[PDB]
């Protein structure tokens, strides 16, 4: 029944095998490159918190518009995802999420618009509709 | 089983039944390598749709009740028919596909589904 | 049918003018859908031309189906 | 003396160290700075930074919009974007980790694609027609 | 193919346009996916002098005499490995690859392109 | 030739001692470079030791190929 | 390998070697991708008393005896199984894995130690 087919389907499986293994070695080493940059950008934004908290609590005349609760009419949703899949089930889980929140916030009575960042989110909030206002695509692993 | 005996309808259902089962059959391959999550959102519909058909096909025979115990059931061919229609317009892609199992016609498997 | 392997000797010489002059584009179509059937599940990451190479292939399979007992002329 | 001056920009520390002096172009006009001055915030202009060290070297880092705030023994640099280099042409030194880093955003595309969705499609594509034949005797 | 009997410069020619195929051929699924502008500056060339050499392996037949034109060539050895030579070298990189298709040797190619 | 599978049973005991001596650093290079061969398309992401090891596997494979009729001594 | 044949102690005690030997099989890949400061501290454990066990599996032979100037040695049971039970037991944690190596009974593993 053509065994040398079945040969070199397992040969190529195998080969496979081996393809995937290296790209898991290359996205652990990614892992850790991006989670030691997560840490540099945490001084700018220490820093930042301690010089605005200062300034509000020593001048405390005046309300700025971003520290203050008005009521809600229009809420907005800022939506990051990757640029290509084959990573678990990372966007369609947040995809969910967000979905879930927006049905909640519906029944408020209040309409929602989105700013998508990454193509996987463009694709699926231009297929789900709703009131976009900004894209962005090809991010990449170290954005400016 | 064409046209021209059983009906228009009934050969439409029945094939489409069939469209669905096999390209649940094709998509069994890369569910298994890769995760469910690469597919598209109609392959996932497809999918689970093709689950609940498989799961609707169970049935308590008469004669069967020896072997598990509950008592069997006489399904006439419009109330297949009509479950089946229903089943692929998507109206019962609500219920749980647990539902589906070892029922007679649809009205069943909706009694069980409230049941849960 | 199966038209990855299904072949005739006689070829073109065993068709009519017109039929002859139009049968390249469903061959084309059919060999380009039949290239990369494998990334047919895959179309939401892939580029424009091969989508819309998928998108008429597609297409093209749609036209081939036929009902029993009426033949066309 | 000396005072302890960072420059950090929204990404990574640029510049540290001790420094004795630093001059600077904010929002009313150039400031000079020493060590033991009042507290001070401002809105720095796209300039250049200068500080002297206290040997003599002067160190110029290159500063495009921040916050500066100084303090009197830690002057503290919020820059959006800073680059060490001097001129003010460093658009031509920028372009360089522009190209860096987005040939390996291109490399990476280019991996995913050809490791991964070729050959696990591959692997998954004719299965059933080994599994029908298992049984046969022939 | 061996060097001591067709010499050297034919069989490396022969070697080099090997390589070159069997490379675009690996490049196929890159291609298909992500397309043609993400690759490298290497292996682009490599795509288009591929293509046209797959191009130039076109050849009139001049038993046909129908639709050809009775284009008898009987193209000699020595205009071939000079021509494939200069292909594979890029001399002729700027020729659109709707030259090489249905001719002969290389002063064919350079005048169809001329004249288009 | 295949030096994965390739095996002599007689071994050492076969070989003049410059050569018994110098084979083990071919042998260690071919091993290393067998088992990671899959990381020569990426190219990208490899940390300094694999990188390492990768050129000098290459470099070894490389060295082995050979011309007809031209025997070394 | 029977609780009926060869004793309940042998057992259990065959038993937990295998079961460490399969964790630190499960452990090394971890170790190779993710780091070894990954691992909590029970896998460290794991794998420093899988890498003991490893080493003492190992004995000279009388018949290499001639080859190496050691001479070998045979060490029956009642004896392996009290170094195992003690290694196993986390009673030997302070001795470095080299102390472990081609040698018999615990006693002399002891001693090597001293000796270290």
């Amino acid at each position: 029944a053509n065994l040398k087919e079945i040969r070199a389907k397992v040969a190529s499986i195998k080969s496979t095998q081996k393809i995937t293994r290296a790209m898991q070695m290359v996205a652990a080493s990614k892992m850790r490159r991006a989670q030691e940059r997560m840490a540099q950008g945490r001084p700018y934004a220490d820093n930042m918190r301690r010089v605005i908290a200062h300034l509000v609590q020593a001048n405390p005349e005046y309300k700025h518009r971003y520290m203050v609760d008005r009521p809600v009419k229009r809420v907005g949703y800022i939506i990051v995802s990757s640029d290509r899949g084959l990573a678990g089930g990372l966007n369609i889980n947040l995809f969910k999420k967000v979905v879930q929140h927006v049905k909640a916030q519906q029944e408020q009575s209040i309409e929602v618009q989105f700013a998508l960042i990454g193509q996987k989110a463009v694709s699926f909030f231009k297929n789900y509709g709703g009131k976009v206002l900004g894209a962005t695509t090809q991010i990449g692993d170290a954005p400016s | 089983l064409d046209p021209l005996v059983v009906g228009q309808e009934h050969y439409e259902i029945a094939r489409a039944v069939q469209n669905v089962l096999q390209r649940y059959k094709e998509l069994k391959d890369i569910i298994a390598i890769l995760g469910m999550d690469e597919l598209a959102e109609e392959d996932k519909l497809v999918v689970y749709r093709a689950r609940k058909i498989q799961r609707f096909f169970s049935q308590p025979f008469h004669v069967a009740e020896v072997f598990t115990g509950a008592p069997g059931k006489l399904v006439p061919l419009k109330e297949t028919i009509r479950g089946f229609k229903g089943l692929l317009a998507g109206e019962y892609d609500h219920i749980p596909e647990q539902a589906f199992y070892m029922v007679g016609g649809i009205d069943e498997v909706i009694a069980k589904a409230e049941k849960l | 049918v199966n038209a990855g392997i299904s072949v005739s000797r006689v070829g073109g010489s065993a068709q009519t003018k017109i039929i002859k002059k139009l049968s390249g584009g469903i061959r084309t179509a059919l060999a380009q859908y039949r290239e990369l059937a494998a990334f047919a599940q895959f179309a939401s990451d892939l580029d424009e031309a091969t989508r819309k190479q998928l998108e008429h292939g597609q297409r093209v399979t749609e036209l081939m189906k036929q009902k029993q007992y009426a033949p066309y002329s | 003396a000396t005072m302890q001056c960072d420059v950090v920009s929204v990404k990574e520390s640029i510049y540290s160290g001790a420094v004795t002096m630093l001059i600077a172009k904010g929002a009313g006009g150039e400031l000079g700075i020493l060590p033991g001055h009042a507290p001070l915030v401002t809105l720095l202009q796209p300039g250049p930074i200068r500080v002297l060290l206290e040997n003599g070297t002067e160190e110029i880092v290159y500063v495009s919009g921040g916050v500066l705030e100084v303090q009197p023994h830690v002057v503290t640099v919020l820059a959006d974007t800073a680059i060490r280099a001097d001129n003010l042409d460093e658009a031509a030194i920028l372009e360089a980790r522009k190209n860096a880093e987005q040939l390996l955003a291109n490399q990476k595309s280019d991996l995913d694609s050809a490791a991964a969705l070729a050959a696990l499609a591959e692997t998954a594509a004719q299965l059933e027609t080994i599994r029908k034949i298992k049984n046969r005797a022939q």
